[PDB]
RNA sequence: CGAUGUGUGCU
DNA sequence: CTCTGAATCTCTTCCAGCACACATCAGGACG
DNA sequence: CGTCCTTCGGAAGAGATTCAGAG
């Protein structure tokens, strides 16, 4: 089965592996990330009310008061969206938020408070979106760009390479708080530890542990384990376990029980160890000396005076072993340090420490946060509370502590945002350990350690900055608490909330402005994700590696999406089949595998989780269960690409595009072509500019419905009906009853997209496609928008091409071009340029508005009113007047330079509180008339709909529709009828019908004020008109146009038929490209578009033949199934057996142009297709036919592939681009020229050319440019004399700028001057 | 060095066009620095012909002139 | 100055000096009223801060904002920086009578002069034509002249084109490396909005014509006219400044069709046929009776300049192609036949270009290139050698080779089972032997594409060399390389890993057919490197000039 | 009658 | 010892050119 | 309205500090 709509124009299909799963919908991060965001939801995370109840209840200082969270809630905004666009208004709503306070007495810290008070109040706007998700901030649709990021927790690197040139690695453990300050360490070449918070200076963390409160044997106890000596009776033998006597050389002749087991200067190999295991000694007899070298665990004070003898941190020596002898300290106890195994570090970290104390340690790091103040007790305890242990100052997520457990191979996956000591401590343990030999560092470009921001999320940021904002507004203002009179709004200050919304997404780099060239572009300019903004790295300060893409990108990143320039790789969007952990991270479909069948389930796994397993590529073989035809296959171990057995995997890749983004699925023949001209043509297909008439690609992907749907350019219909009634501005359709609501009757009204203005000065406009009277479907487009074919996407266009060379007229990237095209008018744009015209109150009065014109033209004021503005529908020329706007002594509105158009459009915006004039009066009130008209019929045909539901009760119940229809539709509720739920459902229907009385009346009497109401308007000026200009471009030779193979062009010159080579049959071709383009440029594919394109055009002229000399639906019948069967292994899987025979007319009309032709991106056609396709068209093997000359007339020997190319044309119109000053207005600081178009500015002669200059000997030249040209206004006055003269002769007298930056030098504190 | 050379010039007008102008202007400052410029950049700069071509011809005139 | 409102458009600096003066006027008057010192010693630090922060805040670490969180600019930040003096003002300098656009070809024009826009000469040159026109007593004064020339009227431009009559003009390119990126030329007055350039500057300009744009200038006085038509004349622009090389080189087109031209097949029509003159032989070409690429027995005359520059005529009697006598015409008459007696490669008929100018001097060296250029786009566009899917031609040694890569990887592996081979040892064994299977099977489509022709001669059959298209345009040096027509036909390479060393799996797959997921995204990963290569490179390379311009 | 950012695009 | 360089430390500074378009400018707070 | 107010580099590199090493 298929759609209605679709068996008007169906695809072939192209695609051998078949499918498991279809194209999600697209814009589902955007939607869930704002309605997590706001929503009445339970719990906290995440979202609005994660934020609530962390900023709520606000309590006093202990002062008997406390404001308590209750909800929130918001109203619909007071405009649409659509004159909300027109008004220059965010589409926001109302933030509601019900607040009780509470407020205690004296000695009531339980007991019972004195008053309570609750509101719902209210507190700024944030904006709702479109069903597109998008924002609109004053009539410019804006995008919030989600943000790439790390993950926000502990990580550890080295830091190798360029570091002290020593041949050594440092070691840095690097926490990244998601809320905190900054806390990494470091270690030395002298092999010791520090730390640092927020890039500050290098100081250890043992001053730390001491402020942690614990002794140097504490330190050593949680760091270090113990080695035990003994005082013995003689020697004071050893505990040992052998496994310490790893890796060692024997000191002395290892012996126990008097048996010699390893001699001196042995080696200790494993073979002694596991001898002596077997043996299980630990006491062992040492010499008295050799403990000298060890240092002692402990401290040890003397047992009769109590002194110290010896402390910890300390090597031995044997006059200390005396000393503690004589007093018998029978227990000695030191560390394994084993110098491979155990690195000394801790001890001589503390041998560095000068403080001794907690307090010293307070004081030191008191000082060293804030230098320049005096050390004080509760000053200190207070900063190091709010180091990291203060939940108002430092957290992190559950997203960070989760890692941070990840980290640390623990269970519990949750905790707390402060640290613990267990925390720092076990990060110093494992960093230790990384600097031991143990462990591995990892990247930063692994995507697990990167994450991607919500626009929820950082709204949340934003928010929770608003609120610790308000909140030490209000613990200010409530220790300023006036009992018995405050209400919660006394203290509310919403302006810090509006403040920060609006500075947010009025000024964001992440919320920058959509762009409207292109469906695609705007839904990849949603699709897109940064590594910039705030918290977003540096350009200029990043290497090649974050720029450069990590095999994790595979089947999630695109690998061939991107910008280049000065933001490479830092842009990168999303894929195709990739979505969003809960997490922030990338979940991702696996066709899972069993032994040999392959599960058709999908699964979501994780970055690290695809190390786990071993994933089979789409192009595996298996037979119909799963039973790939061999046992080994390429795979990928951890992203490790080799051949792997059959039993080893457990996943399979799910689809053969899901590795690609939704720009380069549309692309075609990719497989055979390099990445740099693919990577180019997307960004070009990016920069596409609307046509005038659509029409279909004729190389297909399959994905253009699914884009086409997603984007919202067009109306797809929410139920499936039958058309009603069709208009160009609005289709009326009638919902079936299956779909239909039970009460309420309605059918669906839809209202489209006339001629409007885009963001880019562009036509966005939706036309209509279906007809009337017609079966349609719930969830399927209705009418075609900007630049789409029929329920199909289709930017570009197709004519017919040619590869050689003629006369240099294909040099590098020169267009041939056919008269022919620019006689078919098909790449006409259409360009809306808008202005406006303010009222300003200014000195002396304002500025009037009328055709009071004085010491003017008298053609620019007969085209005006007499309201002094010119009329709707005028073609007008350059620098026509449009609106005088007289000065008190003229500043009218004039046309600029260059460009022509026509008025089609007035929009006036006045000041409330001023009067309108007759004009501002008059159209206002025919947009009154506009929709009140349009309310009536709304309301006249959801009566006919209610009405119609009334007669369709009473076609059951006493049926008399002679009586029905005889007396008005008033009383046909109340004929012959029983008294039962058709008679319950016509008094449901009249007290609809006086709710529409009501409702009517209510909403025509708010459309009256709405449109009555004064615009709200900036101080100082009165009222703004705006203005709608109608600007036709067709085409001229000299812009830029391409196709989708990185295949840049410009047109040369229009060229007549008569230059145009021609077949046999005499057809001309339209454009002719570059041969030698071909193989240095490495973009083969387009000669697979040529081929396959002129082979379906053969197809669809075999069609037109049968269509135009007419034939019976048997033949035509006979050669669409020879058609769509074709060869190789199919899913179009249609007869043609199962139609109607005249939707066969209706796809011979869709087929008399060209075919459909679906193609996926690596399981791409092949050659013996291609010539399958020749030989069912009437066209030969190679396709080279020979052709004639337009001027000579012979035939072009070695003859040429011809065919078509789905092209491209460019928004790089050269009358925006060519730009000229002879001579204009100056700069004011310097009197110098400016730049720019718009400011009619001048050309900047850079420096490098004056080095170019400097390689001649231009003398004269480069003088007056530099002096007359530029600077002197003496030189340029009198050169203008030469000149209206003819003289050439010339002073350069003084640079200005020259004695500019000399006085700005005697402004500093120098003497600098000019002698004689 | 490339940029040693840059640094060690008496057109300090050149190394005021060159990095650390800064350091430029108090060295000459100190230095009390009087300077017959000696080239190209800082004559543009000062909006005279340069001695290249003809205006070297026209710098050998200007010295015969004095 | 004002914004459009009240409000006004700030500086900074005002701020700082509104700053200053209030923290001094509050110290003057703690000074009057006799404050403690401590008080008065945070004012005067403070005061000290607010002074050198007017001198040069940022040196300090610690910089202030006024409002949007960005620093002030101090005075030396006044002066320093890439938006400094001497960059933004006194160097870079936005100039009057100059004009922007995308540039365009015209290839029928000439080397000294130039297509350019006349609505862009109505705007460049009106105080010129104001003077004509009142010189020419048409015109009453400036306001008069100005609206007729505003007017657009049928008489300014003729008055135009008597301004414009030989008048030079020069232009600019942004990325301006070295000196011949601007170079003086004639205006020729095009309907359009698009630069017409001829084709031997494009090379010198190093621009593409994807879009690419280029600004004007305009000589006023007489004497820069003197200057560039003088110097920067782009005839007299011939050579490389860096070295003794023809800068005038042709690129791509004019030499493919002569690399077409002077080729000859065994056996096509009037195979080894008589004739005198290569009149003859155009009269037979033009009619097509005889041959394009066959050999001719024709007279030829040469000219010998051994004297004191005086030419000796002297004739004999050749066998050649045909192409090679039509250019002999085209030839002029000081010149050897031998150096024209070859396939003419682009280095050949560069050196050739190189030897005409060391020989016969500059005018007729110019006007005989250009004369070449002429005849090289005629005889390309009648030619129309297009290129062919079927051009890369594959061997069946292929997929042979292939195999026997397979088989020896599959052996190092099996001796990698049991440790017989290390990862070191596996690695370099099988590097090298994908390296040797890969150029195998560029020898195979070496030969395959270079020599595959066996056609009779009038006989029964001969060998020749290949007349596969993609083949003779890589072997005009023109574009593309044996190496990347072995990416093409061949498989590519065996691309590195990110790291610096190599992926052990080659991209086994070719151009001609469809690759993997992986192999494309790995040799994505290859190309992006490289693109980011030369995105940095540019970066290097700028302040690199900029140190070479600053040191002598 | 602007100066800063902010992204965009061509080399 | 006491200076002798050397090594090693800790703060500078800079980094291609062109065009477009858009936003925001002191605003906060109290008379 | 009007007015008054205050946390991602790689280079040298240029000293600055320490050390070793002694005599
Ligand atoms: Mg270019």
């Amino acid at each position: 089965v298929y759609s209605y709509t679709e068996k008007k124009r169906i695809r072939k299909d192209f695609g051998k592996r078949p499918q498991v799963l279809d194209v999600p919908y697209l814009l589902s991060i955007q939607l869930d990330s704002f309605q997590k965001f706001i929503e009445q939801d339970p719990e906290g995370q995440y979202g609005l009310e994660a934020a609530f109840r962390s900023v709520f209840p606000i309590q006093s200082y202990s002062g008997n008061s406390e404001l308590q969270y209750v909800s929130y809630r918001l109203g619909e905004p007071v405009f649409d969206v659509q004159e909300c666009q027109i008004r220059g208004v965010t589409y926001s709503a109302p933030l509601r938020v019900k607040l009780r306070l509470v407020i205690y007495e004296r000695e009531a810290p339980e007991g019972t408070v004195k008053d309570i008070k609750e509101q719902e109040v209210y507190m700024g706007e944030i904006p709702l979106m479109t069903d597109n998700g998008t924002f609109v901030i004053n009539g410019t649709e804006r995008v919030i760009v989600s943000q790439l990021h790390r993950s926000p927790g502990v990580f550890f690197d080295s830091d190798k390479g360029k570091t002290h040139s020593s041949g050594k690695v440092l070691y840095n453990a690097r926490i990244i708080p998601y809320r905190g300050s900054w806390l990494d360490f470091e270690f030395d070449p002298k092999d010791n530890l520090f730390v640092r918070i927020d890039r500050r200076r290098k100081l250890p963390a043992t001053i730390i542990l001491r402020a942690l409160n614990y002794t140097t044997e504490q330190i050593l106890d949680l760091f270090f384990e113990k080695v035990i000596f003994e005082i013995r009776d003689n020697k004071l033998q050893m505990e040992l376990v052998p496994e310490r006597l790893r890796g060692e050389t024997a000191s002395f002749d290892i012996e126990a029980n008097g048996k010699v087991y390893v001699e001196k200067g042995r080696r200790i190999t494993a073979r002694h160890i596991r001898q002596l295991e077997k043996d299980d000694v630990k006491l062992i007899e040492v010499p008295v000396e050799y403990i000298a070298g060890k240092v002692v665990a402990k401290d040890y004070i003397d047992e009769s005076t109590g002194e110290l003898i010896c402390a910890a941190n300390m090597e031995l020596s044997l006059d200390l072993l005396a000393k503690l002898s004589q007093s018998g300290h029978k227990r000695i106890e030191t560390l394994f340090t084993n110098d491979l195994d155990h690195g000394p570090y801790i001890s001589e970290t503390l041998r560095v420490d000068p403080t001794n104390d907690r307090l010293s340690a307070l004081v030191e790091i008191y000082r060293m946060m804030r230098p320049g103040e005096p050390p004080t007790r509760e000053a200190a305890e207070s900063l190091f509370e709010n180091l990291f242990f203060s939940e108002d100052r430092y957290d992190l997520s559950a997203v960070g502590r989760m890692k941070f457990n990840r980290s640390l191979l623990r269970e519990e996956i949750e905790g707390s945002g402060i640290l613990s000591k267990d925390d720092i401590i076990d990060v110093m343990k494992k960093l230790i350990d990384i600097r031991n030999g143990k462990g591995e560092v990892d990247d930063i470009d692994h995507l697990g350690n990167r994450r991607i921001r919500s626009v929820g999320e950082m709204a949340e940021n934003q928010f929770r900055v608003g609120l610790v904002r308000v909140e030490r507004a209000v613990k200010e203002r409530l220790s300023l608490g006036d009992l018995d009179t405050l209400m919660p709004q006394d203290m509310i200050n919403a302006k810090p909330i509006s403040a920060a919304v609006k500075e947010f997404f009025g000024s964001s780099q992440l919320s920058q402005f959509m762009d409207q060239n292109n469906p695609l572009s705007e839904i990849t300019h949603k699709r897109r994700i940064s590594a910039l903004g705030p918290g977003g790295l540096t350009r200029e300060r990043a290497g090649f590696e974050v720029r450069d893409v990590h095999p994790t990108h595979y089947g999630r990143v695109c690998p061939i999406e991107t910008p280049e320039g000065p933001n490479i790789g830092l842009i990168n969007s999303l894929s195709v089949y990739a979505q969003t952990n809960e997490y922030g991270f990338l979940e991702t479909p696996y066709r899972k595998v069993t032994d040999g069948v392959v599960t058709d389930e999908i699964h979501y796994l994780s970055a690290i989780e695809e190390g786990n397993y071993v994933i089979a590529q789409a192009n595996s073989n298996l037979d119909e269960e799963g039973h790939f035809v061999e046992d080994l296959v390429t795979c990928r171990s951890k992203g490790e690409s080799s051949l792997f057995s059959r039993d080893q995997v457990d996943y399979m890749d799910v689809s053969t595009q899901q590795v690609v983004s939704v720009g380069a699925s549309l692309i075609p023949f990719l497989e055979h072509d390099d990445a740099n001209r693919a990577l180019m043509g997307a960004n070009m297909q990016r920069q596409a500019v609307p046509t005038l008439r659509a029409d279909k690609p004729l190389v297909g992907t399959g994905m253009e419905r699914a884009v086409a749907v997603d984007s919202g350019v067009t109306a797809v219909a929410k139920r499936g009906g039958v058309v009603q009634y069709v208009d160009a501005s609005r289709i009326v359709i009638k919902v079936n009853e299956d779909e239909m609501y039970p009460g309420e009757a309605g059918i669906d009204i839809y209202n489209l997209t006339k001629y409007t203005r885009s963001n880019q000065n562009t036509c966005i406009n939706q036309m209509p496609c279906v007809s009337l009277g017609e079966p349609v479907e719930r969830g399927d487009v209705l009418a075609d928008g900007p630049s789409t074919d029929l329920g199909e996407l289709a930017l570009g266009q197709n004519m017919r091409v040619a590869f050689m060379p003629w006369n240099g007229y294909n040099f590098e990237d020169s267009i041939l071009v056919s008269e022919r095209v620019v006689q078919e008018d098909r790449f006409t744009t259409i360009h809306i340029q808008e202005l406006a015209c303010v009222s300003r109150d200014t000195k002396l009065g304002p500025e009037e508005i009328t055709a009071d014109i004085p010491n003017v033209g008298e053609a620019a004021l007969s085209k005006l009113d007499e309201s002094g503005i010119v009329y709707i529908g005028a073609e007008v020329t350059g620098g026509d007047i449009l609106v005088g706007k007289v000065t008190p002594k003229d500043s009218s509105l004039r046309v600029p330079n260059g460009v022509s158009g026509t008025v089609i459009d007035v929009q006036v915006f006045t000041r409330d509180g001023v009067e309108k004039d007759k004009r501002a009066l008059e159209i206002e009130e025919m947009q009154l008339k506009q929709a009140k008209k349009d309310l009536s019929e709304e309301l006249q045909i959801l009566e006919a709909g209610l009405f119609s539901r009334i007669r369709a009760v009473l076609v059951a119940g006493g049926v008399e529709a002679e009586k029905l229809d005889k007396l008005p539709r008033d009383r046909w509720l109340e004929l012959g009828l029983t008294d039962e739920e058709k008679q319950n459902q016509l008094e449901q229907l009249a007290e609809q019908y006086d709710e529409l009385k009501h409702e009517f009346e209510k909403k025509l009497e708010a459309k009256r004020r709405k449109i009555t109401q004064g615009d709200d308007l900036a101080p100082g000026v009165l009222k703004i008109v705006k203005v709608y200009l109608a600007v036709k471009r067709r085409i001229q030779p000299g812009d830029k146009m391409a196709g989708r193979h990185g295949n840049k062009g410009v047109i040369s010159k229009i060229n007549p038929i008569e230059d145009m080579p021609y077949d046999e049959n005499g057809t001309p071709v339209d454009i002719v490209l570059n041969p030698l383009g071909v193989p240095s440029r490495m973009n083969i594919g387009q000669i697979l578009e040529t081929h396959l394109g002129m082979a379906a055009k053969g197809i669809g002229d075999k069609i037109n033949a049968m269509l135009k000399q007419q034939q019976e639906v048997a033949k035509l019948r006979e050669f669409i199934q020879r058609a769509y069967d074709l060869g190789a292994d199919v899913r179009q899987k249609v007869d043609l057996s199962t139609f109607s025979d005249e939707e066969v007319m209706r796809l011979a009309e869709n087929l008399r142009k060209g075919m459909p032709i679906a193609t996926p991106v690596f399981d791409g056609a092949k050659e013996a297709e291609i010539k399958e396709l020749l030989k069912l068209g009437d066209l030969p093997t190679s396709g080279q036919i020979r052709l004639y000359d337009g001027r000579t007339g012979e035939q072009f020997e070695r003859p040429v592939t011809v065919g078509y190319m789905y092209m491209l044309k460019l928004n790089h119109l050269v009358d925006d681009k060519m730009h000229a000053r002879s001579t204009g207005s100056y700069s004011l600081v310097t009197q110098q020229p400016l730049g720019g178009k718009a400011q009619f500015g001048g050309q900047r002669f850079g420096e490098m050319e004056v080095w170019a200059l400097e390689a001649y000997g231009a003398a004269y030249t480069l003088q007056e440019m530099l002096t007359v040209k530029s600077d002197d206004v003496n030189g340029r006055t009198k050169m203008y004399k030469n000149i209206v003269d003819g003289n050439h002769q010339m002073e350069p007298g003084m640079p200005e700028s020259f004695n500019v930056l000399l006085k700005e030098i005697r402004s500093l504190g120098i003497n600098i001057e000019l002698e004689d | 060095g490339i940029t040693k050379a840059s640094l060690a010039t008496e057109s300090f007008i050149s190394a005021a066009s060159f990095q650390e102008t800064t350091r430029v202007l108090t060295e000459a400052a100190v230095a009390g620095k009087r300077d017959e410029l000696r080239g190209l950049k800082e004559n543009v700069i000062v909006g005279r012909l340069i001695p290249a071509g003809t205006g070297y011809a026209y710098h050998q005139d200007r010295m015969r002139r004095r | 100055v004002p914004l459009d409102g009240g409000r006004f458009a700030t500086s900074d600096l005002n701020d700082l000096y509104r700053r200053v003066i209030n923290r001094n006027n509050r110290l003057k008057r703690l000074l009057d009223l006799a404050a403690p010192d401590i008080i008065v010693r945070n004012e005067k630090r403070m005061l000290q801060e607010a002074v050198d922060a007017l001198l040069d805040n940022g040196r300090r670490g610690r910089a202030i904002t006024g409002s949007n969180k960005r620093p002030l600019k101090s005075l030396a930040d006044m002066i320093k920086g890439k938006q400094g003096r001497f960059r933004q003002n006194l160097l870079g300098k936005r100039v009057d009578y100059s004009g922007r656009s995308v540039i365009t070809v015209g290839p029928y024009l000439r080397l000294h002069q130039c297509g350019l826009p006349k609505k862009m000469a109505l705007e460049l040159f009106k105080p010129f034509i104001y003077g004509k026109l009142e010189l020419r007593g048409l015109a009453t004064t400036i306001k008069a002249a100005k609206k007729m020339v505003e007017r657009e009227e049928a008489v300014v431009w003729d008055i135009l084109d008597e301004v414009i009559r030989e008048h030079p003009v020069l232009l600019n390119r942004a990325p301006t490396l070295h000196r011949l990126g601007i170079q003086a030329f004639e205006p020729v007055l095009i309907e359009g909005k698009a630069i017409q350039l001829h084709p031997l500057v494009c090379a010198a300009y190093n621009a593409d014509f994807d879009g690419d744009q280029m600004a004007v200038h305009v000589p006023l006085t007489l004497e820069a006219q003197l200057e560039a038509r003088a110097l920067m004349m782009s005839t007299n622009n011939i050579l490389s400044p860096a070295n003794g090389e023809p800068i005038i080189v042709p690129s791509q087109d004019v030499v493919l069709g002569l690399y077409y031209m002077t080729r000859d097949c065994v056996n096509a029509k009037g195979e080894g046929m008589v004739l005198t003159g290569p009149k003859e032989a155009e009269r037979l070409y033009r009619s097509g009776l005889a041959s394009l690429h066959a050999r001719v027995k024709v007279r030829i005359t040469e000219y010998e300049k051994d004297a004191n520059g005086e030419l000796v005529a002297k004739t004999s009697l050749k066998d050649t192609t045909v192409g090679r006598a039509i250019l002999w015409m085209i030839v002029p008459k000081g010149l050897p036949y031998s150096i024209v007696n070859q396939a003419l490669g682009k280095k050949a008929i560069s050196k050739m270009l190189n030897t005409c100018y060391r020989i016969l001097g500059l005018k007729p060296t110019v006007i005989f290139a250009d004369q070449i250029m002429y005849t090289g786009f005629a005889y390309a566009a009648r030619s129309g050698a297009s290129v062919g899917i079927d051009d890369m031609v594959i061997p069946e040694k292929k997929h042979e080779i292939i195999s026997e890569a397979e088989a020896e990887v599959a052996e190092i592996q099996e001796q990698f089972q049991s440790g017989l081979v290390t990862a070191g040892e596996r690695y370099n064994k099988v590097i090298d032997i994908w390296a040797a299977a890969n150029d195998r099977v560029s020898k195979a489509m070496m030969d395959n594409l270079q020599t595959e022709t066996v056609i009779n001669r009038d006989g029964q059959e001969e060998k020749q060399v290949s007349f596969n298209s993609i083949y003779m345009m890589a072997d005009s040096g023109a574009r593309g390389s044996a190496a990347q027509i072995r990416q093409l036909a061949g498989m590519r390479g065996l691309m590195a890993k990110p790291d610096g060393s190599i992926i052990e799996t080659p991209i086994t797959a070719n151009f001609r057919e469809g690759l993997n997921v992986l192999q494309y995204f790995i040799s994505t990963h290859g190309a992006r490197k490289g693109l980011a290569d030369t995105a940095l490179k540019t970066a290097n390379s700028g302040y690199l000039t900029r140190r070479l311009v600053d040191v002598a």
